[PDB]
């Protein structure tokens, strides 16, 4: 049954429309495809009351009582009509306020507090942030849990209001024991670290939820919930308890195949995120195919000194024999090693920085710029054939980030934001010399109270380049094309094209695409439209996210769809652009990409779901323009 | 898991190590006992470890 | 670094209203019960009130206060210096 | 209405006599699906009709037209103008014009000149149609009031509270004039008559003997308004209870159970009520026993039992009007003058048969 | 027969496993649950689960003897069985577990096998299952002092000082004699000369002189 | 050039797997994501059921994506469908997709359509074993990116299946019989084989699972060959 009318009947002064916007429940849909809770809902309708309640409190009545809700059934039983009685005074000023009863000598800082200047409209809310702007400054002393109740006293000779505070402060209660429990397979350090309340301090009821809202971040514990308990003896002694219930923390994935002409995909992923019950998190993973092998193992040991200095790294394996479409041709046996240490400052700054080895062994490389510069550089031969393209490297490196984290819903943002910064510079001990920086930054700004109208600014930049001598690697290169960065182009395709060198294909396979080659029949330079991507990048986009195209009530927070507008270029600082008749030159940046489109994101149980329909307005500069995107776990 | 026959979970009570009391300086009383912690002596008797039956 | 807050809440005002003469049942009431003592001989009750922001270092003030056995008089020694 | 039965199996009956189609005066805007109390009611057979819209339009009882276009929003511009929700009923007596709203306004309006009129608020919004006799224009309201307005000007007024639990059904039961007592159905199932002079004699006598929880007086509340009949009221709960009451006392009752929401009314030795599961039956006076059936019709929302020439009328939600007999319980004719249906009951008055669309469509039927 | 199933029950417990005599005694308990047989099946049925590693439905078992048949002649075997079901719960038996035993995890289910242990102890120490409830009690306190060591050595390091001496003091107060108390011992040192005082932190250095670990 | 011509046979199987996955007590509902797995296809989509008498009936939407990499080729689609489990054990389902192919060899995109039914009927010959008879015929067009032609392949089979089951575990074991047929296909991969499929989802208490597959289109003309796959699921 769906609500037909939300009569608000004896108003004095003021709309029913209006109020009807604040409430759960609305008797109408003025829109289209918004249809929220229009299912009758008991425990929604009691809610409308309590911010009705609110909103008079608010505009200056403090005379507003609601006399009764009269809900009357139709005889059909196919409408619901809600009539609330309400009644109102005039118009109040709060001119002081009074705070009496035990403050302890700090009356300096509460009643510094909860002051509202002369002839200023009584607002309830108000006095609630104010009621909670006295607990805090009294939490903190150790008198955990004040009694500050607040009624006004009503003077309408002269129209007024003066309010009445009654702050009784307790006596310190000092915790005995931080005790867990329900910790079946975790250690303590686990839901220990993680508190904001220490054992033998004084108390803080705030520092105790503080501390609750941590065990619900680590997402290795289904259910948090506090228990203050009195211990045998004053009140002035308590043990704070938590009962957590385990999660199904540890996975052993193995999947494992055989396909068509002896085909055979391994993949196996091992995570374990409360390892050893440490509450460490440490996998491995890999998998092998004949297309493509990577394997990799993680070792992640989060808050591991006193600060909470985490310490983490991996040892690693990236092996295939080549790089499918819109990328080059090429055979890397290439595996390193990682460790990088986590610096907090702030609740939301987190710096990083870590020691990266990679070691690259290249071969089989097809003629192109970004190749030629990097072996040029090393005195290493260019060479028509791919056998004489072939070479070996250490790759040492300082690796930096810093983060930017205030992500308010999280699992789909409306507001907040957050900044990635991540970049290197090498270190000796390397055979490589260069520098990058590069980081990517989204804003969620909603533009009203429902949440459903979200504007998200979103962009990433990045520079790098050779240091003294030595060049940008060809494989430290840059890239866009795709959902996070320019949709609507082919991943990878944005960019420095290949301008070909006359290939000498060693093992020139029957009709073996390399593109302008003498053993393919070529003998001129000509570009591709597979892009090696540039040592810069710049993508900026403006989605504006509209409400959802359901009418179902179930599809509201878990689904979002968005119109976009993207743009961007990827381009190479120093580049050879006298290498074709009619190449656009990148060694300066280059044209812009730009593609604008739909999308819709859907939350799924293999990860966030991403498809969107997007045209490029043209090819720029031979770049492939796709009618259709899909992308697997791609993030908001 | 990969438990015992004769019993279930890994058994470390054989293993297990010897109690003795602390002493301390003239000067220095230990705090006394506080709850049931204490372990009774045995008058009885009975088979040990995995040579028990614990048939019922 | 978190902020690590330990020890008994002492107020400036409530720690000069110790007195000698005063008992162990009357120092409990009006500082709250200890939450710290010697478990070593006679009753030693450490008010140690420490704070460390994280950002400062420490500010200790030690307020031991002993009752002996007789538990009627309460030796006032205070220390308020960081350690 | 059920919501595990719809559609019953439709009435099929030949025409004996082919009804009279008239004016489809589009009075208002129309009620749409939202339920209310609403009727025409003429004099001088001059039709007085309006539409939730708060849009009073007249017509003549012979041709439509006639339209003195009076637009009520008087005390509705708090913030902003907003439409009087006309839902009290349309009841023309000395030449004054009572329709409620659920604006808490009780709108009186003038046969002559529509522009001279007067609102008096009463207490909580009117749903119940304006009966008005002893020169007190009686109105219960859906928080469960009882409020008198003065016949002119709309000074006089008493105050009486009635029960209600809060959590009711709808509909309501209207005070109606027997002996010059205002019998008036409770909105919780209590039914109360209160002498018409100054609020006194104010008693309730409960007929509801219905048990269940969300059933107790949730959903067994008097929305009918009672009929006396030889002295004695009837008034019917929607579940069952039947409960007739001598105006003697009162106290005094006795059951046959059968149920409605529907007003249903008393004609001759007939007690022509629609039934809880929509069933047409005429029952004996004084007996229970039950004179004719018709269960046929058998589930859409049917109107007021109405006796027009010899003819029981009752409108569906599909806007076919059938005429049951009053002898046997068989339908004699059906017919669709509107494409929409009825959710407003008709009347049967002057010698016309008046009755009122969900489009607003008010047609005079010749039978 | 009930007869007949109780008889290839004894069977498939003796000549068989334990893993397959679930399947004859929830056959008898399908004819009655209590009723004729009361809890005799179900008595068997505790035996049973124990050694199918499926410990919750063994300590329910216990549980549903205890009270539908309040005193047994068994009743040696009742409070002896409930603290071995607590006591391979503490241990890596069930699924979740990572083969830990380092007595850092929970309070709950050790201090419920020591009760249960102890009141076994106590309560009938003519019994053969007496000297092997003694030695697991030994065990099991090595445990809880581990606990408490634990806690307290995680507190050194978030450099919480009070909390430290609250529970090497704890420590002193419930399990005197343990070999992780007397680890705990410098510990207890370290913290109390953090503080002003390092008057208190000489005193439990002095402990640590008398003989100790 | 058959590399199209197999991603639609492929689209053809994933068309009513759909709906099998459902009847062999492994169905998801609501939001329900499938991956099948040198090809991906991602199928999303949600539907709903409803108990009514003489037949229930369920409703759905659902958007799909489709790649295989060896030269690639890819589509984007949206379906629909409605499936009925009557009262006498028959069942039908009905489905179409309306298809966008993208293509690179030169980029080619193109518009296509399929839609497809089966038919069976839900024999019980034991409550935990069945034996569901099914015919089946997918029509679509495409145009010839190639000599445009409107694909008629169809099937008849029996697909033969048993549950056992315990307390918290229940494995279910699979297997069909297919032979399948071209009936038009004027210019690739012309069905003319017989398609021998056995599948095992084994789920053990909860978050444990031992899927498994083994499915070979030989016998006929481009012999698929051994297609074998298992997936392990475990949680501690």
């Amino acid at each position: 049954a769906e609500i037909q009318q939300i009569n608000i009947v004896g108003n004095h002064a003021f709309t029913t429309d209006e109020l009807i916007s604040h409430f759960q429940l609305r008797d109408e849909v003025p829109w289209w495809n918004v249809v929220g809770d229009r299912k009758y809902q008991k425990q929604k309708l009691a809610g409308d009351l309590e911010t009705l309640r609110s909103y008079y409190l608010d505009r200056g009545y403090a005379r507003f009582n609601i006399d009764s809700t009269q809900v009357s059934l139709t005889p059909d039983k196919k409408g619901i009509y809600v009539t609330v009685n309400i009644t109102e005074g005039d118009q109040y000023k709060l001119s002081g306020v009074e705070v009496s009863g035990n403050l302890a000598g700090h009356s300096a800082e509460i009643e510094q507090l909860t002051k509202i200047e002369p002839g200023e409209l009584y607002n309830g809310t108000k006095v609630t942030k104010m009621e909670d702007d006295i607990k805090k400054l009294l939490g903190r002393y150790g008198y955990a849990y004040p009694r500050v109740q607040s009624m006004p006293e009503i003077n309408d000779a002269d129209k007024t209001v003066k309010l009445r505070v009654n702050v009784d402060a307790g006596n310190r209660f000092y915790v005995r024991k931080i005790r867990f429990e329900g910790n079946d397979t975790s250690k303590d350090a686990v839901l220990r670290r993680e508190m904001r309340q220490m054992e033998g301090a004084w108390l803080g009821s705030d520092l105790v939820d503080q501390g609750k809202e941590r065990l619900n971040r680590l997402g290795f514990f289904e259910t948090v919930d506090t228990d203050t308990q009195r211990v045998p003896g004053s009140p002035d002694q308590v043990d704070v308890v938590y009962k957590v219930k385990e999660r199904n923390t540890g996975s052993f994935n193995f999947g494992i195949c055989y396909g068509t002409e002896s085909g055979v995909s391994f993949q196996a992923g091992v995570q374990q995120d409360n390892w050893l019950g440490t509450g460490y998190a440490v996998g491995i993973n890999g998998t092998k195919n004949d297309y493509q092998t990577y394997a990799e193992l993680s070792v992640t040991n989060p808050y591991f000194t006193v600060d909470g200095v985490s310490l983490g790294g991996r040892l690693f394996y990236n092996d295939f024999q080549a790089d499918d479409a819109d990328l080059s041709d090429y055979t890397n046996k290439s595996y390193g090693t990682d460790v990088t240490l986590g610096f907090p400052i702030n609740e939301y700054n987190s710096l990083r920085a870590g020691l990266g080895y990679v070691h690259n062994s290249l071969s089989n490389m097809q003629p192109q710029v970004a190749m030629w510069r990097y072996l040029y550089s090393m005195g290493e031969h260019p060479s028509t054939s791919d056998q004489d393209n072939s070479f070996k490297t250490d790759d040492f490196t300082f690796n930096y980030g810093w983060t930017y984290n205030k992500l308010d819903r999280g699992y789909f943002p409306t507001d907040g934001s957050r900044v990635n910064l991540t970049g290197k510079v090498t270190i000796p001990g390397s055979d490589n010399e260069y520098y990058k920086v590069t980081l990517d930054t989204a804003t969620y700004v909603p533009i009203d109270d429902d949440h459903k109208w979200v504007v998200l600014g979103r962009t990433r930049w990045g520079y790098g380049d050779g240091l003294g001598g030595k060049e940008m690697p060809f494989y430290e290169n840059f890239y866009a094309g795709g959902s996070s960065t320019v949709r609507g182009f082919q991943s990878n395709t944005i960019g420095p094209k290949a301008v070909y060198f006359p290939h000498q294909a060693s093992n020139y396979d029957p009709d073996y695409d390399y593109e302008c080659a003498t053993q393919d029949g070529a003998k001129d330079l000509c570009k591709s439209d597979d892009a090696v991507g540039g040592n810069a990048m710049a993508v900026a986009s403006l989605e504006f996210i509209t409400p959802t195209p359901f009418i179902s009530d179930k599809y509201a927070n878990s689904v979002r769809t968005s119109f976009f507008w993207d743009m961007g270029t990827v381009w190479d600082t120093n580049w050879d652009s006298s290498q074709y008749s009619g190449y656009p030159d990148y060694s300066d940046p280059s044209n812009i990409r730009m593609s604008a489109g739909i999308a819709l994101q859907w939350m799924s149980p293999l990860g966030p779901l991403v498809f969107s329909y997007a045209q490029p307005f043209k090819k720029y500069d031979g770049d492939k323009a796709e009618q259709f995107q899909f992308n697997i776990g791609k993030t908001w | 898991s990969r438990y015992k026959r004769q019993v279930s979970g890994d058994e470390a009570y054989l293993e297990a190590a010897p109690l003795a009391e602390l002493h301390a300086p003239a000067g220095m009383i230990l705090p006394v006992t506080s709850g049931d912690y204490a372990i009774p002596v045995t008058n009885g008797s009975g088979a040990v470890g995995k040579a028990l039956d614990i048939r019922p | 670094r978190p902020d690590i807050n330990q020890g008994n809440y002492l107020t400036a005002n409530d720690v000069s209203k110790i007195r000698v003469g005063m008992t162990q049942q009357q120092v409990a009431y009006a500082l709250g019960t200890p939450l710290m003592s010697d478990p070593f001989g006679t009753n030693t009750w450490f008010y140690v009130f420490r704070q460390q922001p994280g950002h400062e270092g420490v500010t200790q003030q030690t307020l031991t206060l002993t009752f002996n056995s007789s538990g009627v008089l309460t030796n006032i020694d205070n220390k308020p210096a960081l350690s | 209405e059920e919501d595990v039965v719809k559609m019953s199996p439709l009435p099929t009956v030949e025409n004996q006599f082919t009804p009279t189609t008239a004016w489809s005066t589009s009075v208002g805007s129309g009620i749409g699906n939202f339920y209310s109390n609403l009727h025409p009611a003429l004099a001088d057979n001059v039709v007085y009709a309006a539409d939730r819209a708060g849009l009073v339009k007249a017509l003549n009882a012979d041709d439509g037209k006639e339209i003195w276009s009076v637009s009520l929003a008087e005390k509705d511009g708090w913030f902003s103008k907003e439409p009087a929700l006309l839902s009290g009923g349309v009841t023309v007596s000395g030449g004054h014009v009572y329709i409620g709203s659920e604006k808490a306004q009780v709108y009186a309006l003038n046969t002559s000149d529509g522009t001279v009129a007067w609102q008096t608020k009463v207490a909580g919004e009117a749903l119940s149609r304006p009966v008005v006799s002893d020169g007190l224009v009686l109105i219960h309201t859906s928080n469960g009031q009882l409020q008198a307005l003065n016949e002119a000007d709309g000074a006089v007024k008493w105050t009486v509270n009635l029960d209600m639990p809060s959590l009711s059904l709808r509909g309501e039961s209207a005070p109606t004039t027997a002996f010059g007592a205002a019998v008036v159905g409770g909105d919780n199932g209590r039914v109360s008559a209160v002498l018409m002079e100054q609020g006194q004699m104010i008693w309730q006598q409960r007929i509801s003997q219905a048990t269940g929880s969300t059933e107790i007086d949730r959903l067994s509340d008097v929305d009918t308004t009672p009929v006396v009949v030889n002295g004695v009221v009837f008034a019917l709960a929607y579940n069952g209870n039947l409960t007739a009451l001598d105006l003697r006392s009162g106290q005094i009752m006795w059951k046959r159970e059968l149920g409605s929401v529907n007003d249903f009314i008393v004609d001759g030795n007939r007690i022509y009520l629609v039934d809880q599961n929509d069933r047409v039956m005429a029952l004996t006076i004084d007996g229970g026993v039950t004179l004719w059936t018709q269960s046929d019709l058998l589930h859409r929302l049917l109107t007021s039992p109405v006796l027009y020439n010899g003819n029981l009328v009752v409108g569906d939600s599909e806007g076919y009007l059938h005429w049951i007999n009053v002898e046997d319980g068989r339908f004699v004719a059906q017919q669709k003058v509107d494409s929409s249906g009825f959710q407003t009951e008709p009347v049967a008055a002057d010698g016309k048969l008046l009755i009122q669309a969900k489009d607003g469509t008010v047609y005079s039927i010749t039978r | 027969p009930p007869n007949e199933i109780y008889a290839t029950a004894q069977q498939k417990l003796q000549d068989g496993n334990w893993r397959q005599a679930i399947t004859q005694l929830e056959a008898l308990d399908n004819r009655y649950p209590f009723g004729p047989y009361s809890q005799q099946v179900q008595l068997d049925l505790i035996y049973a689960y124990y050694k199918n590693a499926d410990l919750p439905l063994a300590q329910a078992a216990i549980d549903r003897f205890i009270r539908l048949n309040p005193t047994h002649p068994n009743i040696d075997y009742v409070m002896y069985m409930r603290g071995l079901t607590n006591m391979a719960l503490d241990d890596s038996a069930l699924q979740g577990f990572f083969g830990v035993d380092r007595s850092d995890r929970d309070p709950q289910h050790a201090r419920a096998a020591f009760s249960d242990f102890s009141k076994l102890v106590r309560g009938y120490p003519n019994s053969q299952y007496t000297t092997d409830a003694t030695k697991r009690l030994v065990f099991l306190k090595d445990r809880l002092a581990k606990y408490e060591y634990s806690v307290a050595e995680y507190y050194t390091e978030r450099g919480a000082w009070v909390a430290v001496v609250n529970r090497v003091e704890g420590m002193l107060r419930d399990y005197p004699d343990t070999q992780a108390t007397r680890d705990a011992l410098p510990l207890m040192e370290n913290a109390y000369r953090q503080m002003q005082m390092n008057a208190q932190a000489e005193k439990v250095a002095k402990i640590i002189a008398a003989n100790s670990s | 050039f058959s590399v199209d011509y197999k991603a639609f046979l492929n689209e053809v199987n994933n068309l009513n797997k759909r709906m099998g996955d459902l009847r062999d007590i492994n169905g998801e509902a609501g939001a329900w994501a499938r991956i099948m797995s040198n090809y991906t296809h991602v199928q999303v989509g949600v539907d709903k059921k409803h108990e009514l008498d003489g037949l229930d009936l369920f409703t759905g939407f659902t958007v799909t994506h489709t790649d295989s990499s060896a030269g690639k080729t890819k589509s984007v689609g949206a379906g629909l469908y409605a499936s009925a489990m009557f009262d006498s054990g028959a069942y039908i389902d009905l489905i179409g997709k309306y298809v966008h192919h993208d293509n690179e060899y030169r980029d080619y995109s193109t518009h296509s359509w399929y839609a497809g039914a089966e038919a069976g009927y839900r024999y019980h010959v034991t409550e935990d074993a069945w034996i569901e008879p099914q015919a089946e015929l997918v029509y679509g067009s495409v145009s010839g990116k190639d000599k445009d032609y409107n694909p008629l392949i169809g099937r008849t089979g029996v697909d033969v299946g048993k549950s056992f089951s315990g307390k918290d575990w229940k494995v279910t074991a699979r297997a069909g019989l297919g032979y399948q047929f071209d009936l038009l296909a004027n210019g690739g991969e012309k069905d003319s084989r017989m398609l021998m499929s056995v599948g095992l989802n084994a789920e053990i208490r909860d978050n444990v699972r031992f899927g498994l597959e083994f499915e070979k289109s030989a016998f006929g003309k481009y012999n698929v060959d051994n297609a074998v796959c298992a997936n392990f699921r475990y949680s501690f």
